[PDB]
């Protein structure tokens, strides 16, 4: 089991040096080669850009031009996916940039230089990019620089706040946001100048700090709830009293705007963390490790998972379908993982198959330069955003089925393990889906591990597997279970009762013998016995009559 | 009801709903026996069994002594089995097929201009391992004699069908596909939401479950009969749910077409179909028992064990009234759930498809539908099989929703008469591989091939068909037909296409 | 013709002229050797036709002769052929180098009674006949004498030369030195024996070098005669 | 993977011949006497009745009969892998040519004695072996005469048929191999079953500098012989021309052949490595082309190569199979809703990779590179057919 993937690179350099016969990756011309024009025909064919176009009112193909210089010229500070196809960069020196895209395609550039003169050219450390304004931070200066917006950026209102804090010593300040104007918070790793979380109100009157707080570590990440939109999450990196690495993480609500803890929760790890993540339903953290540990902990249970990636996890980006864990590097290099964190292998679109552990996007265009974000363009689905730093920039694209209509969920990783039969990671995604939550998915990830193995020969192996699927509802961790047994408990037992004709016919009788126990009917035990009598094994013997009489 | 309508030999065939013209053609079957008694004054000795009776069989076996010396003596000269012949006869080319078992020998005749000899082999073999199915080994089915009056109506429907296919716009395609897909290893599966994939196979699980309450041992102080060992459910022609094993479920399929039960379903309305068989599986009490209903173009079929969970059987039983009340029980509640697997038919479950003679002439759904590249749909028929586990897809009535004109009707004969070429280069692969994997225990060879395909022209634009074999192990064959302005990788199109799909 | 002139270090280096790595060079019908500029040489033709029963091996002979491969299944000639050979000899009697083109006509044992015309053809211009017989059948060599007296018939100024085959199947001879010995008693005849073995480039050339001498020195000689 | 031939007289039921080889290589085994009256036994047991015995087939061999006039019948069993039956019954067909060219209709059929046959017929063995055995022509499979691109459109044409006025015969052709250079129009009227054969019979020949050999015509006069003469002025390269009884090889002497030939002799000693290449050295093959074969199908003219490519793998006589066994699959599929083009992808993994294309009267087929791109298949050879076009 693999993912099949092609790379679109949205630039005119010719420094990518990619092959020509390489189908998997594409680039943009202007006005080595042998295999190109073989390249350009299938291009063209699928009718992708290729050259080009200058049009009067929109000079794409100069316009592109000027992004890439804004890129060696200066860093990005920032990169938000406003929809599923439209993007906006911001840069250093304040110049913002809007791209328009149709699929993995570039449609329009634009560049709006409206706000360069505007800043106080203060180096800006991050940013909050605008539905209706947009905040920037700097490493100099305790100020918000505030846009107010009502060439694009021509409606501007300019204006700054301060920002009670440390004296300024280059700080590395970060900025999030839970819902544009309704919450806003500022923090820095390290009473108000020793405060490193700050919340602030959004208000005519300008942003205001409504209360700060002094975290117990530096943090490692911060994200506001989507459920819990007055919750701030946070990640922190934390020493044991052994002296070992912790991943802390700590809710923080805001009450009566005064942001305060509320929860605190340790996950040990391995060696200290790079990275953070937090899952599409917001109920799983992933944590990167520097000796290349992947950990996954469930905020519900106390349930915890360990990895080895290959790449040095240093960025992590989370599938919104839950189903799919990306591990991305500094170093130009990708994994993709399960939520179980089994790896899955990934391959290049080629006439062949040939899937590999890792993805080293340095094998496929020389990129001179480091990685620095992923991004799954939310607002099906099926493209990655990729930033390098200085360029290029680009979206890998998955390829989906058809027949499951485009979609990635764990439902479909359980019957692609299985069209593959995969079955112990089929197994480990049934035991990490919740059946308090997911009920209908895990009456079908379950039925289909089932009905797949009940079709085979019995082999010991497919004995530990068959109770295995039976024993995610039969033996969970969680006795809450009990709140939904009544729901689930006649279709699973009903594959139980297979699971016993099947084991009886093989003469295992051990097995056959427990799970009429577990499954409590009246007359399965009567089986047992009567196979005993051509066999001598009369282990049951008359009980089953007595156990009959009883239930 | 049916009761009345079992036989003596426990058999029962019962339904209720809600040749001549063959006899110009030359054609036979044949069962002889390969041990001659030249001692014996009685003539035609050599043959056990034969049909039709007629002159258009009747020139055949006047020169069956040809087939008799050239199965023994080609076979001592190459060390291996014969498997064809071709002759002419009143000026017609006619293709014969061997098959030898156990010192006998079956012969099937059929000419060459209905049936090419790829199409003939599939078949021979698929004769004798139906024969097989119902019987056991074929002297079971040909040397009790008092078997003849029911071979020969196998043998009858045989060869109308292929003879004169589809005349026992949607029967002319069945005609036109037929060539193909009833040789497949695997049967005509239709693709579902996973909503209803988990209705179906929550009802199909009941009986596998034989969770008999009424009649328990406890209550009759008796060991039940049988133990269910799965079952498979069909709609219309095509397979929706299964709980059976995959050589269980071809076996029984190839039951079902040679009694014409499933493209009956596919026209008409059957009030009730019941069916019972003793048969004989692959497998390995070692008694098994087909039981079929059927109602309202739905075709259930169950296997039954003897012994194990269940009490052992001798001799030759009827039909158990209460195994079947349980399967036309289940059925009868799926009847709320038509509604919707018909808008299934209705629709397109798989890509979107394009007419071929609009080219001589939501959205975001419809591009993930799109199984070609491009803005524009290519796409016009294809079919996708999983050997493992024995399901293909195909084009419902969505050929109807196309025009059907005479571009595109033309063009569905050409897709299924190349693809049973295509499949010959495939089957010879799959041979050769079992083979090396059993001699481990060439180069400039043309025979271990990937992939096939052939551009036609045609007017009333040129039309692309191309098919794909896979060696991993996971196997795959996809048989794909686009327009040649899109180009297309079969890797990409059978990852999309087979992505996420499993029985 | 200088016996085994070929063996000195001059005729190494007109053996080097037909030689290319150490194998034949084959020639075309109007190809020639190329010589040194400083190298003149005189160059003979000759036309000679082979004959003798059917399995005689003829056409194994000139393959031998040729220094092309000799066949080992017994194919039936169909037709008149012309193998075109090139050897060098150093003459006994002018010190000077002579070349020869010999063409060896083969129309084969069967073609000639078939095909009324194919022996006139071979006739056309003919100045030699080589007469094969078998060491291991006495037949050919009883038959001889009139192949002798009715291939080269009454014809004045004709080469004859009889030629021994198959002797590397020593253990199936039929006819023994003695008979061919009283046989060359009645017919002073110029008799050769060839061992048609089908190693390397040169070695076909040390066994057949000393037939072609032979053969050279009967026509050359008579060349010189006429 | 052993074939064998088998011709008998099929009045008499006495085998005439038995020819074999051993994976092309040819061989004196013959099968067993009581084998070999079943298979002819069995196709005169078909013929006492209307009902005619074509083939058989094993899971490993195949059978193939044919019955010609009222004489022969021809038997042959292949073990070969990429034998089909079309592959056998031209295979017969030139089988069947080749004994009419040794010994004429006449002899052949109507046969009063089966002990004439029995010493004439051996005559056919080497032609027959070459039939049966490995070769680098195609003709006997296609059908179609082999050939090759000539240097030039003028100078060889224009000498070749001034040769044919001045040796008195309209028929007059050059060839290096088995591949025709040029022709005279008189040379390529001649019927399929003649214009391959002639060829063949001139290439499947240990090499000899002149032949003369007698060849009954299967067109027009098979009764008559009429004879086939060769020069071959330079190694691999010679003319044939086709005969009544005049001129004698005796007059066609060496100062005839250097007024006609030396003026030429610099694009002629250039045919020589033309002669495994179809095309001129400069034409414009794609990299990946590791062989090549083009028909042209009104002029009954084929084109064949391995050489564009020689340092991949397989080896030129492994390239020369692959394409053999593709022509033999396009026969029977593309070739007799009209078939434009087919294409191969072989395994194990990465493995070779055949195109073929129709373009009205021609038809082109590849032997590729694994590497090449499948979704440049069609276009691919589209182009080099149409680089070919003005060539042929
Ligand atoms: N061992 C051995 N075999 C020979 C020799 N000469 C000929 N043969 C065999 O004799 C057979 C026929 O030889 P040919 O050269 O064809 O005799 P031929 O005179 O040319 O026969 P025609 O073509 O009918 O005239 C072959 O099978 C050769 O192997 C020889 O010197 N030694």
């Amino acid at each position: 089991s693999f993912c099949l993937t092609e790379l679109h690179l949205w630039s005119l350099k010719s420094t990518l040096h990619i092959a020509d016969r390489d189908i998997g990756v594409y680039q943009y011309y202007d006005k080595e080669h042998g295999n190109l024009e073989e390249k350009q025909r299938l291009a063209e064919s699928r009718d992708y850009p290729w050259t080009l176009k200058n049009r009067r009112p929109e000079k794409l193909r100069d316009s592109l031009k000027e992004l890439e210089e804004l890129m060696q010229s200066s860093p990005c500070v920032l990169s938000k996916w406003k929809s599923k196809y439209i993007c906006q960069l911001l840069f250093g020196s304040g110049v913002l940039v809007s791209l328009s895209l149709s699929g993995p395609q570039l449609e329009k550039v634009v560049i709006d230089r409206s706000l360069v003169g505007k800043l106080i050219s203060d180096t800006i450390s991050d940013a909050l990019l605008t539905d209706s304004f947009i905040i920037l931070s700097f490493l100099a200066q305790n100020k918000l620089c505030f846009i107010q917006f009502t060439l694009s950026a021509l409606d501007l209102k300019i204006s700054y706040y301060d920002i009670p804090g440390p004296a300024n010593r280059t700080i590395d300040r970060h900025l999030a946001v839970n819902s544009t104007q309704d919450l806003v918070v500022c923090w820095w790793p390290l009473e108000k100048d020793r405060a490193n979380m700050l919340l602030l109100g959004f208000t005519q009157g300008g942003l205001e700090v409504l209360s700060f707080v002094r975290t117990e570590w530096s943090p490692l990440d911060v994200h506001f709830g989507t459920k819990q939109p007055y919750q701030v999450f946070t990640v922190e990196c934390s020493v044991s009293v052994d002296k070992e690495p912790m991943a802390d993480s700590c809710i923080y609500e805001s009450v009566r705007n005064k942001l305060h803890c509320v929860s605190v929760t340790r996950i040990p790890l391995r060696s200290k963390a790079i990275s953070c993540c937090r899952n599409s339903t917001e109920d799983k953290l992933i944590v990167g490790c520097e000796d290349s540990s992947v950990i996954l902990y469930e905020a519900h249970r106390g349930v915890t998972l360990l990895a080895q990636a290959e790449l040095r996890p240093s960025l992590i980006s989370c599938h919104p379908s839950g189903a799919i864990l990306l591990v991305g590097s500094n170093q130009g290099e990708l994994q993709i993982f399960d939520i179980a964190l089994s790896p899955i292998n990934i391959q290049l679109l080629a006439e062949d198959y040939s899937p590999k552990e890792t993805l080293q996007f340095k094998k496929f265009f020389d990129v001179s330069s480091s990685l620095v974000q992923m991004q799954w363009m939310a607002p099906i689905c099926d493209l990655l955003f990729l930033r390098f730093n200085k360029g290029p920039l680009g979206v890998l694209l998955f390829k989906l089925g058809i027949l499951t209509r485009g979609q990635l969920g764990l439902v479909d990783l359980i019957l692609q393990y299985i069209h593959y039969s995969e079955v112990y990671e089929a197994i480990s995604i049934l035991r990490s889906m919740d059946w308090d939550t997911l009920g209908q998915q895990c009456l079908i990830g379950m039925g289909t591990i089932v009905n797949h193995l009940l079709r085979q020969r019995l082999t010991p192996e497919r004995e530990a597997q068959l109770e295995a699927s039976l024993g995610t509802f039969y033996a969970p961790t969680r006795p809450l279970l009990d709140t939904t047994i009544l729901e689930y408990r006649e279709p699973v037992s009903k594959y139980a009762r297979r699971l016993f004709h099947h084991l009886l016919r093989y003469k295992r009788f051990e097995k056959a013998f427990l799970l009429a126990v577990d499954i409590g009917a009246r007359d399965l035990f009567m089986d047992i016995h009567y196979l005993a009598l051509d066999m001598g094994e009369l282990a049951l013997a008359e009980v089953a009559r007595r156990r009959a009489h009883d239930i | 009801e049916w009761l009345d309508s079992v036989q003596k030999n426990g058999e029962l065939f019962y339904l209720e709903l809600s040749q001549h013209s063959t006899l110009s053609i030359p054609h036979i079957s044949m069962y002889l026996t390969l041990q001659l008694q030249s001692e014996a004054a009685r003539e035609e000795q050599e043959i056990l069994y034969h049909y039709p009776v007629s002159e258009a069989s009747q020139k055949l076996k006047s020169v069956r002594g040809i087939f008799l010396t050239l199965c023994d003596m080609l076979e001592s000269v190459t060390g291996t089995q014969v498997t064809s012949s071709s002759l002419h006869l009143n000026g017609k080319q006619i293709h014969v097929a061997y098959l030898k078992e156990s010192d006998k020998l079956l012969l099937i005749g059929l000419p060459a201009e209905e049936v090419p000899l790829p199409q003939l082999r599939n078949m021979i073999e698929d004769v004798a391992q139906t024969l097989k199915f119902m019987y056991g080994s074929l002297d079971s089915a040909f040397c009790q004699v008092e078997n003849a009056p029911r071979l020969d109506h196998f043998f009858s429907l045989f060869f109308e069908r292929a003879l004169r296919p589809g005349k026992l716009s949607a029967q002319q395609y069945a005609a036109a596909s037929a060539v193909l897909l009833d040789n497949l290893p695997g049967v005509r599966w239709l693709v579902l939401p996973q909503e209803l994939k988990v209705e179906l196979d929550t009802a199909l699980s009941d009986l596998e479950a034989a969770d008999f309450e009424e009649l328990s041992e406890d209550y009759y102080d008796m060991r039940r009969l049988y133990t269910i060992l799965g079952s498979s459910l069909f709609y219309k022609g095509y397979m929706v749910c299964s709980h059976l094993p995959k050589d269980d479920v071809i076996e029984i399929a190839a039951y079902c077409r040679q009694h014409c039960l499933l493209p009956l379903a596919a026209k008409q309305r059957i009030g009730q179909l019941i069916i019972w068989r003793e048969v004989f599986p692959r497998h390995h009490e070692g008694r098994y028992f087909l039981l079929v209903v059927g109602l309202r173009h739905y075709l259930l079929c169950v296997l039954l064990e003897a012994g194990g969970c269940a009490s052992k059987a001798t001799g030759n039983p009827g039909p158990d009234c209460i195994y079947v009340d349980q399967v036309r029980a289940t059925l009868h509640q799926l009847e709320g759930v038509d509604s919707r697997i018909e808008e299934q038919l209705a629709t397109s479950p798989g890509p979107c498809l394009s007419c071929a003679d609009w080219f001589l002439a939501e959205l975001e759904v419809y591009d993930i539908m799109k199984l070609t590249s491009g803005p524009e749909n290519t796409l016009f028929h294809y079919v996708a099989l999983e050997t493992v586990q024995g399901i293909f897809i195909t084009p419902t009535h969505e050929e109807v929703a196309q025009l059907g004109g005479s571009v595109h009707s033309q063009l569905i004969k050409n897709f299924h008469q190349c693809c049973l070429s295509i499949r010959a280069f495939f089957q010879q692969t799959l041979k050769e591989e079992k083979k090396k994997a059993l001699s481990d225990g060439s180069v400039s060879s043309l025979s271990p091939v990937k992939e096939h395909g052939v551009l036609f022209e045609c007017s009333p634009m040129s039309y692309w068909v191309v098919g794909r074999l896979f060696l991993n192990p996971k196997p795959q064959e996809l048989y794909v037909c686009f327009h040649d302005s899109v180009s297309e990788i079969a890797i990409e199109m059978a990852f999309k296409l087979f992505f996420g799909l499993t029985l | 013709i200088v016996p085994d002139w070929h063996e000195t270090v001059e005729g190494k280096e007109y053996l080097a002229c037909i030689l290319r790595k150490n194998r034949r060079r084959e020639f075309g019908l109007l190809e020639r050797p190329v010589l040194p500029p400083s190298v003149v040489i005189d160059t003979a033709s000759y036309k000679i036709f082979v004959s003798g029963k059917s399995g005689v091996g003829k056409t194994a002979l000139v393959a031998k002769l040729a220094g092309l491969e000799v066949p080992i299944v017994h194919h039936e000639t169909t037709g008149i052929q012309t193998t075109v050979v090139f050897w060098p000899a150093k003459l006994k009697a002018s010190d000077c180098v002579v070349m020869f083109r010999f063409e060896f006509w083969d129309c084969g044992e069967s073609a000639l009674k078939k095909f009324d015309h194919m022996l006139p053809a071979c006739k056309e211009n003919a100045d030699a006949f080589l007469f094969l017989f078998s060491f291991t059948d006495r037949a050919s060599f009883e038959d001889l004498p009139g192949q002798l007296t009715r291939v080269a018939g009454e014809a004045p100024g004709l080469v004859k030369i009889v030629i021994g085959s198959k002797f590397d199947q020593y253990m199936h001879t039929d006819v023994p030195a003695r008979d061919l010995t009283a046989f060359r008693q009645a017919w002073e005849l110029p008799l050769f024996r060839v061992k048609s073995v089908p190693l390397d480039g040169r070695a076909g050339l040390a066994d057949t070098a000393h037939v072609l001498n032979g053969l050279a020195e009967q026509l050359w000689h008579q060349d010189q005669v006429a | 993977s052993p074939v064998h031939l088998l011709c008998l007289a099929a009045s008499s039921g006495v085998p005439l011949f038995c020819r074999s080889s051993s994976g092309g290589a040819p061989s004196r085994q013959q099968l067993p006497f009581s084998v070999i009256g079943s298979l002819n036994g069995v196709h005169m047991f078909g013929q006492n009745l209307d009902v005619q015995l074509n083939s058989a087939r094993t899971e490993d061999t195949t059978v193939v009969w044919k019955n010609f006039h009222d004489s022969i019948t021809l038997i042959v069993l292949s073990s070969e892998e990429g034998t089909s039956e079309l592959r056998l019954e031209r295979m017969l067909h030139m089988v069947f040519g080749a004994m009419v060219l040794i010994v004429g209709l006449e002899e052949l059929t109507n046969i009063r004695n089966v002990e004439r046959l029995k010493k004439e017929l051996r005559a056919s063995y080497c032609l027959i072996d070459s039939f049966l055995g490995n070769s680098e022509l195609i003709g006997d499979l296609t059908q179609c005469v082999d050939c090759v691109i000539p240097p030039e459109g003028s100078a060889m044409q224009e000498t070749l048929s001034g040769f044919a006025e001045a040796t008195g015969t309209a028929f007059v052709s050059l060839l290096v191999s088995g591949r025709v250079v040029a022709a005279t129009e008189g040379w390529w009227r001649l019927g399929m079953p003649e214009a391959v054969l002639l060829p063949w019979l001139v290439g499947s020949l240990p090499p000899q500098a002149a032949r003369d050999y007698p060849v009954y015509l299967p067109h027009g006069s098979p009764t008559v012989p009429h004879r086939l003469l060769t020069l071959t002025l330079l190694r691999g390269l010679e003319l044939c021309l086709l005969c009544g009884p005049r001129p004698p090889l005796g007059q066609l002497d060496p100062q005839l052949m250097e007024r006609w030939w030396q003026p030429l002799l610099e694009p002629l000693r250039a045919c020589l490595p033309l002669g495994p290449r179809a095309l001129p050295e400069g034409f414009p093959l794609h990299s990946d082309i590791l062989g090549l074969l083009l028909l042209h199908l009104e002029l009954r003219r084929c084109l064949f190569t391995v050489e564009p490519s020689k340092d991949k793998e397989p080896s030129p006589e492994q390239r020369r199979r692959l394409l053999r066994n593709f022509y033999t699959l396009v026969a029977t599929t593309h070739f007799p809703q009209m078939p434009r083009a087919c294409y191969l992808v072989l395994g194990p993994g990465m493995g070779w990779q055949l195109v073929a294309v129709q373009l009205g009267l021609r038809l082109l087929l590849l032997l590729l590179s694994p590497h090449t791109p499948t979704h440049g298949l069609r276009s691919l050879a589209t182009r080099t057919l149409q680089a070919l076009t003005p060539l042929l």
